[PDB]
């Protein structure tokens, strides 16, 4: 995000999709994701226990840490 | 183990604006 001069509510589009629902898929919606996203492939080493919590929203996705964040994935 | 959840998640689409830093976010290492 070089040169930063605004304020975008897309990232929601992001929590969106988990807010919509309940909560309780917050930090394990992404968590399961870390799931593949460690998988080497183009990261060999990592730290899938740690990048797992470590990990966040984006952040941006929300904006919630009261909610809780994980690392995701996409199609 | 919700099933629902995991499956909510894919079952859905996983979401791409995040594809982003959920991929991104494997970087943390400079050289």
């Amino acid at each position: 995000q070089s040169g930063p001069q605004q304020g975008p509510w897309l990232r929601e589009q992001c929590c969106n999709e988990l807010y919509q629902e309940d909560q309780v898929c917050v930090c394990p919606t992404l968590k399961q994701a870390a799931k593949s996203v460690r998988v080497q492939g183009q990261h060999g080493p990592f730290q899938s226990t740690r990048i797992y919590q470590i990990a966040k929203n984006l952040p941006n996705v929300c904006n919630m840490k009261q909610i809780g964040t994980c690392p995701f994935i996409a199609i | 183990q919700p099933q629902k959840c995991q499956r909510e998640f894919q079952q859905e689409q996983h979401l791409r604006a995040c594809q982003q830093w959920i991929r991104q976010q494997l970087a943390g290492s400079p050289f």
